[PDB]
RNA sequence: UUGGCACCUCGAUGUCGGCUCAUCGCAUCCUGGGGCUGUAGUCGGUCCCAAGGGUUGGGCUGUUCGCCCAUUAAAGCGGUAC
RNA sequence: AUACGUUAAGUGGAAAAGGAUGUGGAGUUGCUUAGACAACCAGGAUGUUGGCUUAGAAGCAGCCACCAUUUAAAGAGUGCGU
RNA sequence: GUCUUGGAGGUAGAGCACUGAUUGGACUAGGGGCCCCUACCGGGUUACCGAAUUCAGUCAAACUCCGAAUGCCAAUGACUU
């Protein structure tokens, strides 16, 4: 069917403002987000309401009408009650540790590895051997959690190093 | 490989290549043929090849139709001379095809695995083809 | 894997472009090829 | 569209027959279970159990035209035909019981069907 | 490269090897960064980006070629009137 | 300058076999509110792995045209496989 | 020079009537090979070679039953030079 006609409802607590220029921001019960989008693609808010009202069709404008929908849903959601995404640490001994505000992992590398976040991403350690983000933006979480995995990535013979949690890794022999 | 039996002349003029094909521009031994789009010679020796993958994709069931047969001989002098004083020695065999010509034809199979076959042997020709069916209405 | 000539391989590759190029990707990692 | 005008028309005559019917829930079954399901009918009732699984609600909106205007709570929702030609669900009721009370596929959504224009409380 | 043609030069455009001095291309020999692997690891194979710098001493032959000895991270291929 | 179309590559301002959900026209044509294609919930067997050979080959050692019934479909196996 | 009219000639193209080349069917005594038994008869085949012959289908600078446009040679009139 179609992404661009799906009407985005709006909880209590979420307060959005509608400015202009597309500057939009949004307020809820977890902080703030704003983001300013395409000046020409229509945007018009009633409560419960968003109005993504598309201008004549176009290829860009067929791309557009969708992605400032998907985007606002995230928006919305994640001022609602933002993301995370957990990450496995598989490893024969690897394991990870908070510090501070900041975060170490000693993978089998000659020396401690530490990463360290920005404001509004919190990382949590429940498990020494098992990590959480978490944040309110959708791809800011996303982007703390590949740069983490980015560290030691998966290898195939035995499932090693960092891992999204819960995904199917290929996996060879050798003798 | 094919080549006549005995010829006339041995040397022989290469002549022009221009306008349609004269006639056997319309499939009637069989089901489905590659049309020719541009001029060119076939030599002797890429028939043979493109009837041999054709035949082997094939299982047999179907038979084959080479329309073309290759006639004129074609000279080539030696190697490393100057020129002139006297035409080269007959080297091989080729025939001439204007557009429009029905090279092979295929009957006895399904139609799908016969494009497939003759997809197959087209990308071993010197030329541009088309794939063509059996006028129904003659 | 690159050559002038991509198009899938198993029935499971998948055609995309890129930068204006051409793309082939897939579960298995030997069917990903990039033209030119 | 052609011959679902046909059938349409077709359960007429095997819905005005009996009294009751019965309907089943429908996705969650294994074809096993749906085989194990269809040898327990060959045992029981051959065929009677409507295994007729490809229809649109229209159906039975187009069925509901002499009676039976229930479905609107069961077209758009799982739905496994069924019906109970012979009297009244003396029998199949506890049939019914003891093969989705716990077995091939769930009984959930099931409320059978009509006698009258009852729908529970059969016996 | 081996050739084909004979457009300039016959009131003169002097050959091949070596020495001194170099400079450019990259279709990369080394070092830098990667994909795939019939990549366990240490070695590899193949392909992609990359021209910054580096890229040997002898024996035998007039020799370029070539073979051999001993090392090196490596002992690159070509153009500039070979 | 006027009017209507096309291209996003600096094509314009260098080349082919071949490859491609680029894009504009012209068509041909199937399915479809009796509801299409997605996506999500379901399932995908019975003398039946049947007369099978290599340990089950119980999905593909590979011979049966490894068929016919229970229906709602199940190919007694699409592929992954094992 | 142009308009009108009359000629000679076998190119482009076309075609298979002649000469060569050539594809696929029909049909073959003559069987070649298998054989039945063939020592020899006679017979299925002949995988015919089935030779022609026939049915369709493609080619030609030194093939032609056909055949232009142009060009060439004249005429008697006209209009220009
Ligand atoms: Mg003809
Ligand atoms: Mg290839
Ligand atoms: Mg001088
Ligand atoms: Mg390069
Ligand atoms: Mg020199
Ligand atoms: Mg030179
Ligand atoms: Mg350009
Ligand atoms: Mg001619
Ligand atoms: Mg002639
Ligand atoms: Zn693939």
């Amino acid at each position: 069917s179609r992404v661009g006609k799906k009407l985005l409802e709006i909880p209590s607590d979420v307060t959005v403002t509608l400015n202009d220029n597309n500057t939009v921001a949004v307020k809820g019960p977890k902080g703030e987000l704003t983001r300013t989008f395409h000046p020409d693609m229509e945007i018009k808010v009633e409560d419960n309401v968003l109005t993504v009202a598309r201008p004549s069709d176009q290829k860009e404008h067929r791309a557009l009408h969708g992605t400032t929908r998907s985007l606002l849903g995230n928006m919305v959601e994640g001022v609602s009650k933002g993301f995370e995404r957990g990450l496995e640490l598989v490893g024969v001994g690897y394991r990870a540790s908070k510090s501070g505000n900041k975060l170490v992992l000693n993978v089998g590398y000659s020396h401690p590895v530490e990463i360290v976040p920005e404001e509004g991403i919190e990382i949590e350690v429940p498990s020494q051997t098992k990590v959480v983000v978490k944040g309110t933006d959708k791809e800011r979480v996303g982007a703390i959690a590949a740069n983490i995995r980015a560290v030691r990535s998966p290898e195939p013979y035995k499932g090693k190093g960092i891992r999204y949690e819960g995904e199917v890794v290929r996996r060879k022999e050798g003798k | 490989m094919l080549l006549p039996k005995r010829v006339k002349y041995r040397r022989e003029h290469r002549g022009k290549m221009r306008g349609r094909a004269k006639g056997g521009t319309e499939v009637h031994f069989g089901e489905f043929g590659i049309q020719a789009l541009e001029a060119s010679w076939i030599t002797n020796r890429q028939i043979e090849a493109a009837r041999i993958a054709m035949t082997r994709y094939m299982k047999r069931g179907g038979k084959v139709w080479i329309k073309i047969f290759p006639s004129k001989p074609y000279t080539a002098k030696p190697l490393e001379v100057r020129m002139g004083s006297g035409k080269g020695a007959p080297e091989g065999w080729v025939a001439v095809v204007k557009p429009g010509k029905v090279l092979f034809e295929i009957s006895g199979v399904s139609e799908e695995v016969a494009r497939e076959a003759l997809r197959l042997a087209s990308h071993k020709l010197p030329i541009k083809t088309k794939f063509v069916k059996r006028e129904e209405i003659g | 894997k690159v050559r002038p000539s991509v198009k899938p391989i198993c029935e499971k590759c998948k055609v995309i472009r890129r930068k204006g190029k051409v793309m082939v990707i897939c579960e298995n990692p030997k069917h990903k090829q990039k033209q030119g | 569209a052609i011959e679902t005008k046909k059938v349409v028309v077709e359960e007429i005559a095997s819905k005005l027959k009996e009294s009751k019917s019965t309907i089943i829930v429908d996705y969650r079954g294994l074809n096993v279970s749906e085989v194990t399901e269809l040898r327990k009918q060959l045992r029981e009732a051959n065929v009677e159990f409507k295994v007729y699984k490809n229809t649109m609600t229209r159906r039975a909106v187009e069925q509901a035209e002499l009676n039976g205007l229930n479905d609107f709570l069961t077209g758009p929702n799982a739905i496994a035909f069924s019906t109970e030609d012979v009297v009244a669900p003396a029998k199949v009721l506890n049939d019914f019981a003891k093969n989705h009370e716990a077995l091939e596929i769930k009984a959930g959504v099931i409320e059978g069907k009509v006698s009258t224009v009852e729908e529970v409380k059969a016996l």
